[PDB]
RNA sequence: GGGGGACCGCCAGUGGCGAAGGCGCCCGGCUGGAACGGGUCCGACGGUGAGCGCGGAAGGCCAGGGGAGCGAACCGGAUUAGAUACCCGGGUAGUCCUGGCUGUAAAGGAUGCGGGCUAGGUGUCGGGCGAGCUUCGAGCUCGCCCGGUGCCGUAGGGAAGCCGUUAAGCCCGCCGCCUGGGGAGUACGGCCGCAAGGCUGAAACUUAAAGGAAUUGGCGGGGGAGCACUACAAGGGGUGGAGCGUGCGGUUU
RNA sequence: UGGAGGUGAUUUAAAUGC
């Protein structure tokens, strides 16, 4: 679970923080 | 031959006891002459028979006749194994070695504790949760 | 960049427990890579798979999805085969 | 290789400036002159009684071979796992006693001893029975010749005389001579 | 025989020290804390502590130096239905050193700190004391006391497990934090950070649960004990091969 | 009589069910 988690709110946040960068 | 005083000779047998293999592997007292090395995968044909005590006494059985053929009667047996990589215990060819030598008629004199024993640590392989099964 | 393009046998297949599955064949192994091509397709059909030899594999009948995923990526429509 | 055998040559071990030439040891070896600096393991028959019993494995070395006769020094001491694991206990301490020596001939010379304590109260006692041996050592070193001086510390009478002192300061158990190095050979003069 | 880097089994303890992270070859120098006996001196100077300031494993990052073993990523083999794995053979970053940054954790005793009060027992570490022993050294032991470190347990508390003079009792002082779940530890905004990220921190919407302890049962690719003959071994015979008898599946009707 | 550590560990036993 909260390994899951972390990283796909890390990939989200990343993702999305790309977008937002970009 | 320069004249011998004693007429009895001793070759010091180093017993390498691998869970993967059995080596036995007997020299001079000095060390400095191998005369016989024989392993546990010379006898057989296969892995899971390279060690067991059956190959651990029939490799210890053809050394046994070339060191008669020196004049080597008396032998000290330093059993030691690999420490540092694995574990320090002696495999099935110790408790076979020492049968191995009281049927080939070679004497028997010391049986010595020798073994690879890391006053220290060293990391091996294997952690998280160590090697796993 | 490059081009190349190949004639595709798309047809229902068998694998142990669990349900058929779905070979993709007739791929031109230097210039395209099922590997890349495979990761796409395992996430367009949502099924486990592999590059098995010169083929992609995919797990389930997934036969009129590729075709239109294939053709989508710049694959000719002529070319394409499901058996 | 493929020696009849007639490329073996014999030479035999005589061993002394510990006790005489010891007769113990017999060297086969192949080609002449591969042995001269190899090193003889023996339990000593020389002493039947410790020397046998409780000091099992010393090192010895041919510095010179003569006419086909190995001429052999003390190199070193080093005891089986058998020893230092038996002895030692819990709830107590075992301790370890370093001293780089020097005596009068011109060798150094690098002892261990290895004392197990009486039990309760570990302290600064321990490192003072550390001290008494080194104190007492480089004082029988500079007085007593070297031969001599690797006759005493292989014997007993080293562990006998540390106990003796130490048994005042912090009663001990189980003292002993654990292994001995020679530091440097040469001499006073190179 | 030589060279290199890492580390210091047993010792080692239900042991000690440390605020905490944490800390273990030996020797010496410098240095922090701590115990006890004597309160010998100061004379309420105390507690706590928002803000604020400081220390903080491993990983990561920066610059320089180093690199044995080990080893994310990575490269092969096997396994496997497939294996981006468990298992095996190589392998970079890193792991080490120096300077700096970063500041997180199931960073636990999941238990903020200080004072007073409230049966006991036992083991243990260190300090004191009255004795006996002594190798004349608190070395081996008995008991009271002081400080610490465990276990067991009365009264009480607790939902129960448990806790119970090292409180989760009973009181008094302060501080942080919580106010059903999921949305979400996310968005936005700001602050901090080289970067990686951290600190702070919602709402729309949705749900009759989320949860905790213990009880029973069933279950587990768990362990002990014991039997069996629809069990298995041991053993004797035989079915499955043929022909036929029979009942069935199917097909035919 | 009931509790805490240190390390062997065992692959000969296979995904799913409204």
């Amino acid at each position: 679970m909260r390994w899951k988690w972390i990283k796909k709110r890390i990939r989200r946040l990343k993702r999305q923080r790309k977008k937002e960068r970009g | 031959q320069v004249n011998i005083k004693k007429k009895e000779k001793w070759g010091i047998a180093h017993i390498y006891s691998s869970f993967n293999n059995t080596i036995i592997h007997i020299t001079d007292i000095t060390g400095a002459e191998t005369i016989s090395r024989w392993s546990g995968g010379m006898v057989v044909k296969a892995d899971r028979d390279e060690p067991s005590p059956y190959a651990a006494m029939l490799a210890a059985r053809r050394a046994a006749e070339e060191a008669l053929e020196k004049g080597i009667v008396g032998v000290h047996i330093r059993v030691r194994a690999p420490g540092g990589s694995k574990s320090k215990t002696p495999g099935p060819g110790a408790q076979a070695a020492i049968r191995a030598l009281a049927r080939a008629g070679l004497k028997i004199g010391r049986v010595e504790d020798v073994t690879p024993i890391p006053h220290d640590g060293t990391r091996p392989k294997g952690g998280r949760r160590g090697r796993r099964v | 960049i490059a081009k190349e393009e190949q004639k595709i046998k798309i047809y229902v297949t068998k694998r142990r427990f669990g349900k058929l599955m779905t070979i993709i064949e007739g791929f031109d192994t230097s210039v395209i890579d099922l590997k890349e091509l495979a990761k796409k397709l395992k996430d367009i059909c949502a099924c486990g798979g592999t590059v098995k030899d010169n083929t992609i594999e995919l797990q389930g009948d997934h036969r009129k999805k590729v075709a239109e995923e294939l053709v989508k990526m710049g694959f000719s429509r002529d070319s394409i085969e499901i058996r | 290789t493929r020696d009849k055998w007639k490329l073996k040559q014999w030479y035999i071990i005589y061993a002394p400036d510990f006790f005489g030439g010891v007769e113990v040891g017999l060297t086969p070896a192949d080609d002449p002159e591969k042995v001269l600096n190899r090193v003889v393991e023996v339990t000593l028959k020389d002493v039947t009684g410790d020397f046998t019993k409780s000091h099992v494995k010393l090192y010895f070395q041919v510095y010179d071979v003569k006419g086909q006769n190995a001429y052999t020094k003390f190199k070193g001491m080093k005891l089986a796992r058998s020893y230092i694991r038996s002895l030692v206990r819990r709830k107590t301490t075992r301790i370890d006693g370093i001293f780089n020596i020097t005596t009068k001939d011109g060798y150094k010379l690098r002892v261990m001893a290895m004392a197990i304590a009486m039990r309760r109260i570990q302290t600064s006692q321990e490192r003072a029975i550390r001290k008494i041996m080194q104190e007492i050592i480089y004082k029988k070193a500079e007085e007593l010749n070297f031969k001599d001086f690797v006759l005493e510390s292989v014997n007993g009478k080293i562990a006998a005389e540390i106990a003796k002192e130490a048994k005042k300061i912090y009663p001990l158990r189980k003292a002993e001579i654990r292994k001995i190095k020679v530091l440097e050979e040469p001499q006073v003069i190179a």
